[PDB]
């Protein structure tokens, strides 16, 4: 019926797609996720929002999903939409592996998902997915890679980026702190801890995943509470020394 | 006859706290050998393997589709699959083609991901599963393998003895089959390690 | 199999043997081939057991729903028509000869044959199954108009007994059912209750 | 394969041999042919093993949904109806011959179900390649309203007849006793056959097999 | 106020205004009456003639929906013809499936449910017609049913649909139709149609008469021309005096 | 808020700001449009449904005007509200019961039939393109295990078993009367249950019924088949009520 | 207003405004007249020219040997309906080897055009038809409307200013049955001329005729083939 | 008719899916429910107040078994809950048919939450107006999950839903303890319900289910009567 139809996939008089803009507004308030690319690996660091004291932990992590042997992602926005999209990502990766018997290159996976999102923005009369994703991966064509995609189906590769709450301030910090081509996993983790400290920290409030290569194999690992506590303490004493020096 | 088109033989055997899975290496078309290193045993976990005999195209297709399904299962569940669950998954896959069946008869051999208990089983081409406590076999030389295993298998074998038993069974069984052989590969699966060996075998 | 139904003033008498074979093996020797389709409507089944079971179940469902909708007792002719529609529509897939016999207030007692192929005919009496071939003459010689219910029961018992004696695919016990306004009276003749005819000697 | 069932005074006894063959070679010496349907309903299966397994699993799951929704114990007639309508839908191409037995609110019930979807409700039934021998035992010895031990012995004798006279049947005898107040899944109930003792030793000592290549992959443990 | 635009929307009072509007369409139509007597059913219709250009018998509002079932309509004629096609299909399908004439009550229920299906959705609109079904059989007697746009079906001894239904009902209630024959009832039907007809507003009209009963051997048919001429003479004589 | 509205929440089944479904409430209001009332009472070994019968026109064929329907030989129902909606729902219930018997081999229990109908209704409450039916169904029957059964389902998809219940214009007063009656005691005989139902209807309407003004349907453990009483039996009950 | 945009919306008065608007579509079209005698059915159509250099739009169409139609309203809808009618007549001749009776064709048109008047998003057909036919019951003039109603007429006129033609036809219909073909066509032409304004006049360019009868298959006369029928026509008042 | 093809849940300029928030308002107006995960089991409790004594309180249950080892309860709209229960039982059976193993609690919760999400984006439907508490036992471990109308799910040690659930959560925070056994968990759950309960609680006023190694089961009125007598 025409009367009740929301008209989700139509242009506005200024050439805008209002549902997509509103979905991006939704993502703007979600938990902060940041990705940093280094020479010897790539990391994701996400702010945990499920911080109630009676919550139980049963899973690999709250906001970081393994997509395949060589790729993981973090999601900011509508959680259930994110579950739908992560399942689709895993299916796309496995289909590629079935057809070619090699792992899907990261950008091909990102493009395949962004096609679905874009389709939801152009026809069908459905609301778009209210999810932005950060992807980290490794393949043989381009090595360590970090991508970002948004509800419009746009995507881009980054050396460092941030989505979710306070993403603009985090991006400014990364612009002024990232050394192109001169980043290690260790300094990348230090920078991630600093940036998350500014745009907000304590160990239970952040989950960190690293992706590295070991013996021609990809290792995706979520840092345990011990490692994150040590990183936070290292940042705290670094800041104490910096303050004292001045 | 369709499953004799390419030949081949796989066998699995249970030891004390270990399993063995073995396969012949020949890939041929009827009487002609094409290669002598065709893979018939595929890893499905750290301590879980599936051997596939029968039509080579169906061997490859079933291994690939099973890997598809297993990868999705292990991502979604966040855990390694148990051998019995893999057996059920394979049975479902094969039965889906009940009237268009894949021409392969898998064997599965592994250890429980949490308890490291030996597991072996076999399936017919439409997916009827059979779990056994001593040994299973599949392929063109099934009768020969049955004879050898019935005669040589003993309970509670340590890994070295299991290796010798399965190796002798496979070698002597395939020596009496024209379209199986050209080498034998054996995987011994234990709690702490996987030992892969290729045997000195007749190449005629 | 041998099935039979006979009309009498005020009702019908149905009868069947109880043998179900697979090849020459008797899988069931006390089969019940008289199936109630409704309170006062029965069918006798011959042919493939699976086909007649499925068709009779489908007709039972359809007729019960129809009777509920109309709030009236179903007509025997309606049950015969449903059977006919199913047997004709799937004549290439079904192997089912049916006799629909019953009582309704509008037309009294009625017998309809729905043989293989799905034609439908009303008859004063009907026989069917492999064994019926052996009793055609007998029935044609013995049937007469105005038989009472007791006479019809005896006639059916005799006919089925003869068929069973000759037909390897028939035998067991004789199941009879009399249907009238008052209801359905079922009985089983077995052993010495089955009519006997001496085998000629010398 | 030999499977059988009887109705006794207070319930059902089902029985099966435990051999599964491929052609004329024994594949499984310890095949379990009595399948769970519901806590009060069991099913022995002959014919195509995959067909039997899948059909009984499907009907068991559907009956579980039905019982969850109704909150009542399932009826044997429901299982029979579901099975027979499915089998008829497949026009005999699902090669499942079944002996379905249970105890529900209306007492004990035993059905034989044939691949084409025909069913028979009977006080005793046999199926499989050894069905005729077991049926001979039943016809010779069955009596109505036997006590539990008599019924167990009778079904066991029937399965034994199948085991010893049909090449397709062998190995152990499994029983399943169903009553309103219990279920006894006796696997194995009897072991009439056993492998003979191995007179000689054919133990392959270490080093007997020649090896071309070897590769040891250490596995990381928790 | 927005609540009356779709049949899939209840008003805050629990009414479905689109159905009521369809009923209004019915109410703005020339009247038809059915009368059940001991021997059968008689239908009369006041077919308004909107111009002399039309052939006599144009836009008939009495239909044969089955050998034994006649149908009289009021409201949107095209909707009524659609419902008559539906009724004919129902009767033919019933004969095909069950092998005998559809009972009138069952046919009325089936057509009423078809009508009801159009009262639930925004995709379609309710039918704009009311109609009566009449039948006579040896086993069932004489049956007269009426169905309205909401899909409500009821059996009647005397029924009037259209714009003069209340006055026609007042006139019908004066007859003891339960102990009358079709031959007298046709005259009474003609008289009632002539009484309720508005001579000023409605201009000219044709009387349409049909019946089904013992005298027709259970077949629904137009009343023979001589019978109708006698009935119309009686109705005019009753009016003039 | 209270009675707040956003968007189209008064026209289609979408949540209002309070989490309400206004169209469902409006269907409940539509139930009362018929102007009638029915009551159902569960006895020890019987269940009874009484309902108003109204035939304002003497031209109506009173036999065809009823709200009691056989769903199965052992299940009967009384429908309240919009008549055509009620007839469609009765047709659906008959279909569900016949299909149940065809698929499972035993008669559908009353509770399961009520659940099935309620699930269909719930679907009407979540899909926007159709309206809910404006009717309420009360089913009675004898379950071999639970005994007599009275169940009710409504346009919200909500259903429940009852000791006694009512539907229609005088639902609230009927429920108050029946609540007092069941509080005082509940172990009623067949005559007692019928008289309780009739008294509930008479008191809420304040009428003393002639036989032709009400309809009665009963199931009993002795005769589980659903039976609709005749004016003779109803008048016998009415006289046995007046005398006391 | 809120009631006058969809065919599935009843107005509070019990009307369906979209159908009335389609009626207007018909009332805009150029006049056409149909009439009949005991033996013949005649359609006479006044054709419009959009420009003085354009040909006049054809208003009479063939359907079958025994059936022709005159259209008034949207011409694309007219073509849709004409194609449907042609297919129905072809189906009748294919299956029963007999011409489709005119009344049955009209009933089929009624069902086809009623369907869209009840479904959301559909519109009524925006064309009115005069159908001239001959069958075993004699000649027939039918009028079909966007409302899906149809009428069996002694004579009819539809289109712009057709009320004048209807007045003439009402006046003179007593004479149509016992008219020969020439007198019948002349009556049709006078009726059609009544629709014309004073400045306009009937010529061989803006008039088309269609005739069907017992021994005459449906024939359309255009251009000079109309001159024989116009020759005997007197001068208008 | 065929259903509307456009979504009835769309983004607002602030980035909110307001229909989901309204379904959550419906949930918050539901009857209180409580879940507590003990060391050796899980307890689901829910207020089950009937409008009148005429209601046969033992005819419809709010605590439902999904599988031998999985049960659930809800806050919000009952009919929606029945829909979700039917879907959950179907999903569990499908999992069992493929894997021949009882579905893990987390997997069942994920599948049901997927269905609930589908009802926030598909055409012509509203979201479910319910929140579910799903309890299960597998791998020798108890599991307590909550699934919301939006299709988001969370793992809890203890939680409360429905009317007055914020006070219930504070109360559970104060009382809860990871080491307590199942019987202590049942006592704590009933106490949590008592906080927001109107009138006296009886074994017929509340419904309780428990999941442990043996499986999930609804407690009987006699067992609940014993626990209530102990609570006093």
């Amino acid at each position: 019926s025409r009367r009740y139809d929301s008209r989700t996939t139509i242009f506005s008089p200024e050439g805008r797609l209002y549902q997509v803009e509103y979905a991006m507004e939704a993502i703007g308030h979600a938990g902060t996720c940041l990705g940093i690319l280094a020479n010897d690996g790539v990391l994701l660091a996400a702010e945990r929002r499920n911080i109630h004291k009676l919550l139980d932990e049963v899973f690999f992590s709250e906001k970081i999903y393994k997509l395949n042997e060589d790729m993981a992602c973090s999601v900011a926005g509508i959680t259930s939409d994110a579950n739908v999209l992560t399942n689709e990502l895993r299916l796309i990766a496995q289909r590629y592996l079935l057809q070619y018997q090699e792992p899907i290159p990261c950008e091909q996976l990102v493009t395949a998902l962004c096609d679905i999102k874009q389709a939801y923005t152009q026809f069908g009369g459905k609301r778009p997915f209210g999810v932005s994703l950060l992807y980290i991966g490794w393949d043989k064509h381009y090595g360590f890679q970090l991508y970002q995609s948004d509800p419009s189906g746009n995507y881009g590769g980054w050396k460092a980026t941030c989505i979710g709450n306070n993403s603009a301030a985090a991006v400014s910090m990364l612009k002024q702190d990232y050394k192109e081509g001169e980043m290690t996993l260790k300094s990348a983790l230090a920078l991630a801890i600093k940036v998350l400290n500014k745009t907000m920290l304590s160990a239970e409030k952040v989950e960190i995943a690293t992706l590295t290569r070991e013996n021609g194999k990809t290792v995706i690992r979520v840092l345990k509470q011990k490692e994150v506590e040590q990183l936070i303490k290292k940042h705290e004493e670094e800041e104490a020394k910096a303050e004292r020096e001045k | 006859s369709i499953m004799s088109y390419n030949g081949g033989a796989v066998m699995a055997m249970k030891g004390k706290n270990c399993v063995a899975i073995a396969a012949d290496r020949r890939f041929g078309i009827q009487a002609q050998m094409v290669t002598t290193d065709f893979q018939k045993i595929f890893p499905m976990g750290d301590r879980l393997y599936i051997g596939l005999a029968g039509l080579a195209t169906d061997v490859q297709t079933v291994a690939q589709r099973l890997k598809f399904r297993l990868n999705l299962y292990e991502l979604k569940e966040g855990r390694q699959i148990k051998p019995y669950t893999l057996m059920s998954m394979v049975a479902n896959l094969l039965y889906e083609k009940r009237f268009g069946p894949y021409y392969t008869e898998p064997v599965i051999a592994g250890l429980d991901p949490k308890t490291f208990k030996p597991f072996i089983c076999s399936l017919d081409l439409i997916g009827c599963p059979m779990v056994t406590d001593d040994f299973v076999v599949s392929g063109t030389c099934a009768e020969q393998m049955y004879g050898m295993c019935e005669s040589l298998w003993e309970p509670n074998m340590d890994p070295d003895h299991l290796f010798e038993t399965i190796s002798q069974a496979m070698l002597n069984a395939v020596d009496r089959d024209a379209v199986s052989g050209m080498g034998v590969i054996v995987h011994i699966i234990e709690k702490d390690k996987i030992t892969t060996r290729t045997l000195k075998a007749r190449m005629d | 199999t041998t099935i039979m139904a006979v009309q009498f003033d005020g009702g019908v008498v149905l009868g069947a043997d109880s043998r179900t074979t697979t090849g020459s093996y008797i899988a069931n020797r006390v089969t019940d081939k008289l199936t109630p389709i409704h309170d006062r409507i029965f069918c006798c089944r011959s042919g493939s057991a699976a086909d007649t079971q499925a068709v009779a179940d489908a007709v039972t469902y359809q007729l019960g729903f129809h009777s509920i909708e109309l709030n009236e007792p179903p007509l025997v002719h309606t049950a015969a028509s449903l059977f006919k529609e199913m047997c004709y529509r799937y004549r290439e897939d079904l192997m089912a000869g049916i006799i629909i016999a019953g009582w309704d207030p509008q037309e009294g007692g009625q017998v309809y044959s729905v043989p293989m192929g799905g034609m439908m005919v009303r008859q004063s009496f009907a026989i069917g199954g492999s064994g019926s071939s052996y009793i055609y003459g007998y029935v044609d010689a013995t049937y007469r108009e105005g038989m009472t219910k007791e006479e019809c029961l005896q006639f059916t018992a005799n006919a089925l007994a003869l068929a069973m004696e000759r037909d390897g695919s028939s035998g067991g016990v004789i199941r009879l059912a009399a249907i009238a306004e008052s209801g359905v009276e079922r009985q089983v003749l077995l052993g010495d209750q089955i009519p006997k005819f001496a085998v000629a000697t010398l | 394969t030999t499977i059988a069932g009887v109705v006794y005074k207070d319930g059902i006894v089902l029985g099966a041999d435990t051999r599964a063959t491929e052609g004329m070679v024994v594949a499984d010496k310890n095949c379990s042919k009595i399948h769970f349907i519901s806590p009060n309903i069991y099913c022995c299966g002959a014919g195509t093993a995959a067909d039997t397994d899948m059909t009984t699993q499907l009907i068991s799951s559907n009956l579980e949904l039905h019982s969850l929704s109704t909150g009542r114990l399932p009826r044997v007639v429901t299982a029979n109806r579901m099975l027979k309508q499915m089998l008829f839908r497949y026009q005999g191409y699902i090669g499942a011959a079944l002996v379905l037995g249970g105890v529900d609110v209306t007492g004990p019930h035993l059905y034989s179900i044939y691949p084409h979807g025909s069913t028979d409700k009977l006080p005793y039934v046999t199926m499989g390649s050894g069905s005729l021998a077991a049926m001979a035992v039943f016809e010779d010895k069955f009596r109505p309203d036997m006590e539990e031990e008599e019924a167990k012995n009778l079904v066991s004798e029937a399965i034994a007849a199948g085991i010893f006279n049909d090449l397709g049947s062998g190995s152990n005898i499994d029983l399943c006793v169903i009553s309103k107040n219990k279920l006894d899944f006796l696997r194995p109930y009897t072991v009439p056959n056993k492998k003979g003792t191995r007179l000689g030793r054919y133990r392959c000592e270490k080093g007997t097999t020649a090896v071309l290549t070897e590769k040891i992959t250490p596995l990381e443990i928790e | 106020t927005g609540y009356d635009l779709s049949a899939s929307t209840f008003s805050p009072d629990g009414r479905v205004f689109q159905v009521e509007y369809a009923m209004k369409a019915v109410e703005n139509s020339s009247t038809a009456i059915g009368i059940r007597c001991k021997d059968g059913v008689v239908f009369g219709v006041e077919k308004l003639v909107l111009s002399k250009l039309y052939e006599e018998g144009s836009n008939k509002r009495l239909f044969n929906v089955d050998r034994h079932v006649g149908m009289a309509v009021a409201g949107l004629l095209a909707d009524a013809r659609s419902l008559a096609d539906i009724a004919r299909e129902e009767a033919s399908n019933f004969r095909s499936n069950f092998g005998y004439n559809i009972p009138l009550k069952h046919l009325a229920d089936r057509v009423a449910m078809y009508v009801h299906a159009y009262t639930l959705y925004s995709a379609v609109r309710p039918f704009g017609c009311s109609f009566m079904l009449g039948s006579y059989s040896v086993n069932d007697g004489a049956q007269l049913y009426m169905i309205d746009p909401s899909g409500v079906s009821y059996g009647y001894w005397g029924c009037a649909i259209g714009k003069a239904r209340q006055a026609a009902k007042t006139e019908i209630e004066k007859l003891q139709m339960k102990e009358m024959t079709c031959r007298d009832i046709v005259k009474e039907v003609a008289k009632i149609i002539y009484i309720v007809h508005d001579e000023v507003k409605d201009k000219a009209f044709e009387l349409e008469l049909s019946w089904v009963g013992e005298l027709t051997n259970g077949r629904h048919e137009i009343v023979p021309k001589d019978i109708r001429e006698e009935a119309e003479k009686y109705a005019k004589e009753s009016l003039k005096e | 808020s209270r009675g707040s509205s956003a968007g189209f929440d008064r026209h289609i089944t979408i949540f209002s700001p309070e989490g309400r479904l206004y169209q469902v409430e409006y269907a409940f209001k539509a139930i009362n449009q018929g102007g009638l009332t029915s009551v159902a009472v569960r006895g020890k070994d019987c269940a009874v449904i009484v309902t108003q019968k109204k035939v304002p026109d003497k031209l109506l064929d009173s036999s065809t005007v009823t709200h009691l329907f056989k769903i199965t030989e052992n299940i009967g129902c009384v429908m309240t509200g919009m008549t055509a909606d009620s007839r469609s729902q009765v047709q659906r219930a008959r279909y569900e019961a016949a299909n149940w018997k065809y698929k499972y081999g035993y008669e559908i229990p009353v509770d399961m039939l009520c659940k099935r109908i309620a699930d269909i209704s719930q679907v009407y409450t979540q899909n926007a393109e159709m309206r809910p039916l404006g009717c309420c169904m009360i089913l009675i029957g004898i379950d071999e295990e639970q005994g007599p059964q009275v169940y009710k389902c409504d346009p919200a998809g909500y259903y429940c078993g009852f000791k006694a219940t009512a539907a229609g214009v005088k639902q609230t007063e009927s429920t108050s009367f029946l609540e007092k009656k069941v509080k005082k005691k509940f172990d009623w005989t067949f005559e007692q249950t019928v008289e309780t139902a009739i008294t509930c209807l008479s008191t809420v309407l304040s009428i003393d019924f002639k036989p032709s003004e009400i309809e009665v349907g009963v199931v009993t453990v002795e005769n589980p088949k659903f039976r609709i009483l005749t004016e003779a039996e109803i008048d016998a009950h009415l006289v046995a009520l007046a005398e006391r | 207003n809120q009631y006058d945009n969809d065919v599935t919306v009843w107005s509070p008065q019990g009307r369906i405004h979209q159908i009335e608007y389609a009626m207007e579509a018909v009332k805009q079209g150029s006049a056409t007249v149909g009439l009949k005698s005991k033996t013949h059915a005649v359609l006479v159509a006044l054709k419009r020219a959009q420009s003085e250099l354009a040909a006049h739009q054809k208003k009479i169409l063939h359907v079958d040997n025994h059936i022709g139609i005159s259209i008034a309203g949207l011409t694309a809808d007219a073509r849709l309906l004409c194609n449907f009618m042609r297919q129905e007549c072809l189906d009748s001749r294919f299956v029963f080897d007999r011409p489709l009776p005119v009344s049955r064709l009209v009933s089929l048109i009624g069902s086809k055009t009623q369907i869209p008047t009840q479904r959301y998003g559909r519109r009524p057909y925006g064309v009115g038809l005069l159908i001239a036919g001959y069958d075993d019951m004699g000649p027939h003039i039918f009028q079909t409307c966007p409302s899906a109603n149809y009428f069996d007429c002694r004579a009819m006129s539809i289109g712009a200013r057709s009320q004048s033609a209807r007045t003439y036809l009402e006046r003179h219909m007593s004479e149509f049955m016992e008219c020969n073909l020439n007198e019948l066509v002349k009556h049709g032409l006078r009726a059609l001329r009544e629709t014309l304004p004073a400045e306009q006049d009937l010529t061989t360019k803006n008039v088309s005729i269609g005739i069907v009868g017992k021994d005459l298959e449906f024939t359309i006369y255009d251009d000079d083939d109309v001159s024989p029928f116009l020759e005997g026509l007197e001068e208008r008042p | 008719e065929r259903g509307y093809s456009f979504s009835l849940t769309t983004f607002s300029p602030s980035g909110k899916l307001v229909q989901i928030e309204y379904a959550l308002a419906a949930v918050a107006g539901g009857a209180p429910s409580v879940g507590i995960k003990a060391a050796n089991g899980v307890v689901l409790a829910t207020e089950k107040k009937q409008k009148s004594i005429l209601y046969d309180e033992r005819s419809v249950h709010k605590v439902e078994p999904i599988t031998k080892h999985i049960g659930l309860v809800y806050s919000g709209m009952g009919p929606d809950y029945r829909v979700l229960v039917h879907r959950a039982r179907k999903l569990a059976q499908q999992y069992y048919l493929v894997y021949q193993e009882p579905i893990p609690t987390a997997q069942l919760v994920q599948r049901v939450a997927s269905v609930m999400q589908e009802y926030t984006q598909s055409g012509g439907v509203r979201p479910f107006g319910v929140s579910l508490l799903i309890c299960g036992w597998n791998e020798g471990r108890p599991y307590l999950f909550q699934s919301d109308p939006s299709g988001a799910y969370f793992a809890w040690k203890a939680t409360a839903m429905g009317k007055n659930y914020v006070n219930g959560k504070t109360f559970l925070e104060k009382r809860y303890n990871e080491d307590l056994e199942l019987e202590d968990a049942i006592h704590t759950a009933i106490l949590t319900l008592k906080e927001s309960f109107e009138g006296q609680m009886t074994e017929d006023n509340i419904e309780v289910g428990i999941c442990n190694e043996a499986g999930f089961r609804r407690l009987t009125p006699t067992e609940v009567k014993d626990y209530l007598a102990a609570i006093a």
